């Protein structure tokens, strides 16, 4: 349950990707 | 249906930042008792 | 409603983060203080 | 104004709560 | 037309929260390193 | 690439305006 920098960069992935999800989601509106 | 969708979204990058802040209140803490400790 | 329920309740989960990440900057700037200092 | 071990169980508790009601919101939707 | 607004504007402060959390994330971790390196 | 403190009292000042914004919002709807 502590997170090692492999871990840590797999969070970076993740927020990318939701991040680029929504601004999509915001703009198709 | 665009704006529960960015909700959705929003909650999975909300749960992330408090996982991330969790896991740096606990590092700093290690390090703050090691000083501590030393 | 429902819609709007939910971001009154992520602005809220958004303050609470916010809060948070300013402890931590504040807690880690301590740390780097003391070590220069040491 | 620096929270000690319990005001941080506090945070924890509150993001918890936050959390539930808007799964609950998003799914009653 | 309020809950796109409120979106966008949460989106703004939830990449402001991620970038904290990345910058706390690195400063904690040259504090661990320097630690293991004296 | 590391904020100084000059660069945090704008996360500090940005987050504020965003979150006075959205407060309005809510109310407004």
């Amino acid at each position: 349950q502590i997170w090692n920098n492999m871990t840590w960069m797999e969070w970076d992935r993740e927020x990318n990707n939701y991040t680029s999800l929504i601004h999509s989601l915001i703009e198709e509106s | 249906n665009n704006l529960l969708r960015a909700i959705e979204a929003q909650q999975h990058l909300l749960q992330l930042t408090v996982w991330g802040i969790k896991q740096l209140q606990a590092r700093i803490l290690a390090v703050e008792r090691y000083l501590k400790d030393q």
